[PDB]
RNA sequence: CAUCUAUAAUUUUGAAUAAAAAUUUUGCCGUUGCUAUGGC
């Protein structure tokens, strides 16, 4: 009964670069920092945009794991 | 053939239905109805039939059940979907058939049809858990035995009408296909204190919210069979939970007497505490008596996105709004004072005067608790129930800064565990059917001084206009 | 076995009766009868 | 094995507060307080299963 | 004209402190709950103090006990509801008597001592 | 879920036993009668 849970926060528009930028919340019980490629897929589908068009960098995994 | 023109034509049939009903009502309005309908998804309370119901002549009926201690019920109502106009009902034969689900402490699960407002809920099917499901191993990694073996506590049907989920002290969630009433999956809760206490689905969704005695609210996604999130923060047990469409839930955690509203997506719980002050209350009434303290908190549900109602254990019924931390308005012993125990019994002695002087008068009087509290979403009418055998219907003041008594229904007899609401008929005249699961005992323990002459059953209240 | 069980039950109930029947200012045969009938119905349950 | 509500704590000099004093409990991801057992239990059970199967 | 055989009995605030302390105690197993449990703690000399209810039928079942309490110098209180006491002590049937036991290795220590002194002041 | 079979009402021979074409309040116990209810 485990599965990644994806959330956005501080969604900010950016017409200057024609983009949206924000912080991503990735709850993951029984997992080790769900990989960036799948994250790209899931955010891309959520925001309806293109897979390689969405981009993500720079995670940290809180001590004790899970988030 | 095309999806686009399929939607177009279906919304057409919707629209000539609308205009035909406009002609009917005339024998503007279209836009107003459309605005109400769509804006349902957001905003404050808007259904304003508080003064429209015809309460005194409500058709009242009671039905017995073949077992004891009906602890919970939940009614599911397929709705003409406003997004895509087929239905909320899944199968063609369902065609908008109204369903009721009952769970009883005898490890009893029942599916009733309630499609008619005159006749009684017809027992479509039943299932029984037994001791033949006790897991032989105790590691609890495999609590995967597919039947109940200890004290079902509550039930809720996924508002898509496909599955029904039930939970009890046996630290498991059991999800069943509706029409066969068949156990499709077990979800262990995986903890030794983890008796499930209450369940609620997020409206029109797949999310399920299990308030667990592990001080926690576990949160699941049904059709993915997944445990989404496990939120923390209460002090003692969590007792009641309810929600609406938005990713918000409300839980009263009892003994620490706190009422928390969890906004999930941003991961934040706003906290409410009661705490009426008896000395101030008595002096305020001297400014012109029995003022009981909030021992615990038991039952909560939300009318809307910003206001909600809380049931104490000492008669207090409170309207809270998100902004002010205190309850914006509060109501006293409303379910009335529980009777004075018999003099002869309480004394165990011959001198009637000794019996009275041991009754000690007022200092022994005690209030009715609050057992079932519920509201129709975004309405301005809410229903309160105790074991006084009398449901109390209340209307929120259209200011949303108070509420008043609308009326009484004396069809109940015994402990009112759960209240649920169904609506049918046309929009102009909606026929309400309120279903009250009544048992002889409380939901959780027995704890109750053998209330006189009660029956495990269903109390149906059909109200018109 | 059942003998010990019913005996212990009666022991508890007579402790009850003694408690009330001492500490009151006067006793209550009817309340005693209530306890008697309760124990009798349990014995019948056997 | 024992965590303060959300975080897992392996720091036995916490200096708890009152809210914490209530929230301390077993940790959701540790075999005393949650999911599948630890490695020595798994090894012993595996040895039992192997010796019984042979 | 005579005080009733239940005196003392607490006001609602003191009811709150008593029941809450009882609940935490029952969750931390410093608590012997049950009338005979109470009498036997009193005998064994390991009791911090004694709560009991003043609505059980009859009242004399537990009215016996404060005799032991007064002789042994331990305080006692009557809360106005066995039902409430049961729901707060965490068992299935109404409870009419309970005893909070001694042990200083108690994470509710100061709580219980303050409440006990409140009781002593009530008397 | 849909289909199909049978059960439950019709279409027809028909008075129909009958042969034929299609369709779609209770675990126990007690009180009450033109459904209501009480006790465990």
């Amino acid at each position: 009964s485990d599965a990644v849970t994806i959330r956005t926060r501080k969604v900010i528009s950016n017409p200057l670069l024609a983009r949206k930028q924000f912080v991503v919340d990735v709850l993951h019980p029984n997992r080790a920092n769900v990989s960036k490629d799948e994250l790209r897929e899931k955010l891309a589908e959520v925001y309806k945009a293109e897979k390689d068009a969405v981009s993500v960098f720079g995670f940290r995994t809180q001590f004790g794991g899970g988030k | 053939e095309n999806p686009a023109d399929k939607r177009r034509r279906l919304a057409k049939q919707y629209l000539e239905n609308l205009k035909s009903e406009a002609n009917d009502i005339l024998t503007d309005i279209i836009a107003s109805r459309l605005k109400e309908d769509v804006a349902e998804q957001q905003g404050r309370v808007f259904r304003y039939f508080g003064d429209k119901l015809l309460i005194s002549e409500a058709k009242q009926s009671f039905t017995r059940v073949g077992e004891n201690n009906l602890t919970c019920i939940s009614c599911f109502q397929p709705v003409l979907n406003k997004y895509t106009f087929e239905e909320s009902s899944n199968g063609d034969k369902n065609k908008g058939r109204l369903f009721a689900y009952t769970v009883s402490k005898d490890l009893q699960l029942t599916k009733y049809d309630i499609t008619d407002f005159s006749k009684r809920p017809k027992k479509l099917k039943y299932a029984k858990g037994g001791a033949k499901y006790i897991p032989t191993s105790k590691h609890e990694y495999e609590n995967t035995t597919e039947g109940h073996y200890d004290e079902i506590l509550t039930v809720a049907a996924s508002p898509d009408g496909k599955y029904v989920v039930t939970g009890g002290r046996d630290r498991k969630l059991i999800v069943w296909s509706t029409e066969s009433l068949s156990p499709v999956k077990v979800i262990p809760t995986k903890d030794r204190r983890g008796e499930v206490l209450s369940l609620a689905f997020r409206k029109n969704s797949d999310q399920l919210y299990a308030s667990c005695a592990d001080f926690k609210i576990r949160t699941y996604s049904i059709n993915q069979f997944s445990q989404l999130e496990i939120l923390y923060g209460h002090h003692d047990i969590v007792e009641d939970i309810s929600a609406l469409a938005m990713e918000r839930c409300v839980t009263v955690g009892a003994r620490d007497r706190t009422a928390m509203l969890w906004k999930i997506p941003d991961e934040t719980r706003l906290t409410f505490r009661g705490g009426d002050e008896p000395q101030k209350l008595l002096r305020r009434w001297m400014k012109e008596p029995l003022f009981f303290c909030e021992g615990s908190i038991d039952v909560v549900s939300m009318v809307d996105d910003f206001h909600f109602i809380t049931g104490s254990d000492n008669g207090n019924i409170c309207l809270w709004s998100l902004a002010k931390k205190k309850p914006i308005f509060t109501e006293r012993i409303a379910h009335g004072i529980l009777p004075e125990p018999s003099f002869n019994d309480i004394s165990g002695e011959t001198d009637e005067e000794l019996r009275k002087r041991q009754l000690q008068g007022k200092k022994l009087l005690q209030p009715f608790w609050i057992t079932s509290l519920y509201a129709i979403p975004y309405s301005n009418v809410f229903i309160s129930g105790s074991w006084s055998g009398s449901l109390k219907v209340w209307k929120i003041s259209d200011n949303l800064r108070s509420f008043e008594l609308l009326g009484e229904l004396s069809g109940a007899k015994g402990v009112v565990t759960k209240i649920q609401v169904v609506e049918s008929g046309k929009h102009g005249k909606e026929k309400f059917r309120i279903l009250a699961s009544i048992a002889k005992e409380h939901r959780l323990g027995r704890w109750i001084a053998n209330v006189s002459g009660a029956r495990n059953g269903i109390y149906s209240a059909v109200i018109d206009q | 076995k059942n003998k010990g069980r019913i005996s212990r039950y009666l022991a508890n109930k007579c402790s009850m009766a003694s408690r009330i029947d001492n500490y009151s200012e006067e006793p209550s045969n009817v309340f005693g009868s209530v306890l008697k009938k309760q124990v009798e119905q349990r014995l019948e349950f056997y | 094995h024992i965590a303060v509500g959300k975080q897992i704590v392996n720091i036995p000099s916490f200096m708890v507060r009152l809210d914490s004093e209530k929230h301390i409990d077993f940790a959701p991801t540790s075999p005393f307080g949650g999911a599948r057992p630890g490695r020595v239990a798994r090894r012993n059970a595996a040895r039992k299963a192997e010796a019984s199967g042979e | 004209a005579p005080n009733p055989k239940a005196f003392p009995l607490a006001d609602a605030a003191l009811t709150q402190q008593i029941l809450d302390v009882v609940q935490q105690a029952a969750n931390l197993r410093q608590l012997k709950k049950g009338a005979n449990e109470a009498t036997k703690t009193l005998n064994r000399g390991i009791s911090e103090f004694i709560i009991m209810a003043a609505d059980c039928e009859p009242i004399e079942i537990l009215l016996h006990l404060p005799l032991l309490c007064e002789d042994k110098n331990v305080p006692y209180v009557f809360v106005p509801s066995r039902v409430a006491l049961g729901r707060a002590c965490g068992v299935s049937r109404p409870v009419i008597a309970a005893s909070i036991t001694t042990n200083d290795a108690s994470a509710i220590k100061t709580q219980i001592y303050a409440v006990k002194d409140k009781i002593e002041t009530l008397l």
